[PDB]
């Protein structure tokens, strides 16, 4: 039901701008691009196999209250997520999915495996982590497939002990509602990236009705630049000195103001045309944030194997992006490792 | 009509409207990085 759905998104809305805040002491002043849901995706799948303290630790860690939603209702929420998210929506290409890699010799619980496989959209493939080069291109080029081409070398050192690994992917590809006019992008004009820098940039300019607002309170400026189907970007102009500020305000119930604020109006607009990428070393980040059980010597997932086998060692993330006249792609991947416990 | 310029840092959010889900999240501070 859509109660528990909102619940979901709202809570997985709070820890991607609390881990958003982590990244800007990881790598301040610096491009940030990750996509949380595909984080959250990979660890909820993690926490189906986990019990107990492992299991536990991994949805407070994503935000849940357990009295608030119960394990059970998070489970079947987040199957609800990927399944929705999933559904053909014309002319929007949004593709959520995993795929999970055991080592030859694992003894995996089919409890798990058919769990995963039809309420999880998973993929499970038999490797042989023995030869581990092998095992890391395989894996690679899964990942690279299933994001079209867009997330290449998720995984660049992959542990010799390697038993197990869990991929999340997610690729998104729609048009602007309204798209851009390129004989009206301005090739070369400048954007500020410190006081006294600028950089050039193609500069794409329209002018149209869109969704914004001057938040007044945390003063920045919000537009809405709208998907042809069922999505939406948000670009978020913070005034001058005042990205710190914005950036510490951040959260659900935010969106949840600017939904009831955005007023659709007339804006001469102008956008810059680029790419990003990103990548993350969350191995710890994800312990600073409370998963602690998983990695240890006592990791529970008893839900997973038949011998409890398994601990995690590693996780990462990368992401990319792409705007321009058309629209946007962009796309994810969320990599987690497990060795011998 | 009101002139925005997104000619400096800003933050980006790519939200699904039906589930409510942030898809990507990211801050650009300098668009030609690579
Ligand atoms: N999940 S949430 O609480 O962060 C959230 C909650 C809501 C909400 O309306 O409750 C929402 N509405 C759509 C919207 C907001 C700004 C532009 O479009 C979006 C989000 Cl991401
Ligand atoms: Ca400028
Ligand atoms: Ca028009
Ligand atoms: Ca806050
Ligand atoms: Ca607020």
């Amino acid at each position: 039901p859509n109660a528990t759905l909102y619940k979901m998104s709202s809570i997985n809305a709070d820890f991607a701008f609390n881990l958003y805040r982590r990244f800007t002491v990881e790598t301040p002043d610096k491009n940030i691009f990750f996509s949380p849901v595909s984080i959250s995706a990979a660890l909820v799948m993690l926490s189906f196999g986990a019990c107990c303290s492992t299991q536990t630790e991994i949805v407070e860690t994503l935000g849940f209250n357990l009295t608030d939603t119960p394990m059970v209702e998070i489970q079947h929420g987040f199957q609800h997520l990927i399944c929705s998210l999933n559904f053909p929506k014309k002319e929007l290409e949004l593709q959520i999915g995993n795929a999970l890699f055991i080592g030859k010799h694992l003894k995996p619980l089919a409890k798990f495996l058919n769990d995963v496989k039809t309420l999880y959209e998973t993929e499970v493939f038999s490797t042989d982590f023995s030869n581990i080069s092998a095992a890391k291109q395989e894996i690679n080029s899964h990942v690279e497939m299933q994001t079209k081409g867009k997330v290449v070398g998720l995984i660049q050192d992959l542990k010799p002990n390697t038993i197990m690994v869990l991929v999340n992917y997610i690729h998104f590809k729609a048009q602007w509602a309204n798209p851009f006019d390129p004989s009206k992008t301005e090739d070369s004009s400048s954007f500020l990236i410190d006081k006294t820098t600028t950089v050039q940039v193609p500069m794409m300019h329209q002018m149209e009705q869109y969704y914004h607002l001057v938040d007044m309170e945390l003063n920045c400026t919000v537009l809405q630049m709208d998907y042809s189907k069922n999505a939406l970007a948000l670009f978020v102009l913070p005034k001058e000195g005042q990205m710190e500020s914005v950036e510490a305000a951040m959260s659900s119930k935010t969106l949840k103001k600017w939904n009831r604020l955005l007023q659709k109006g007339w804006v001469d607009l102008f956008v810059p045309k680029f790419s990003i990428s990103a990548t993350y070393d969350l191995g710890a980040t994800l312990l600073k944030m409370g998963i602690q059980h998983a990695y240890s010597e006592n990791a529970d997932f008893s839900g997973l194997t038949e011998d409890n086998g398994l601990k995690l060692s590693n996780a990462a993330h990368k992401a990319v992006l792409h705007i321009g006249e058309k629209g946007t792609e962009a796309a994810g991947a969320m990599f987690l490792e497990a060795i011998p416990r | 009509h009101p002139i925005i310029q997104i000619d400096r840092s800003f933050m980006l959010l790519i939200l699904e409207r039906s589930t409510r889900s942030i898809l990507f999240l990211g801050k650009v501070v300098n668009p030609t990085e690579a």
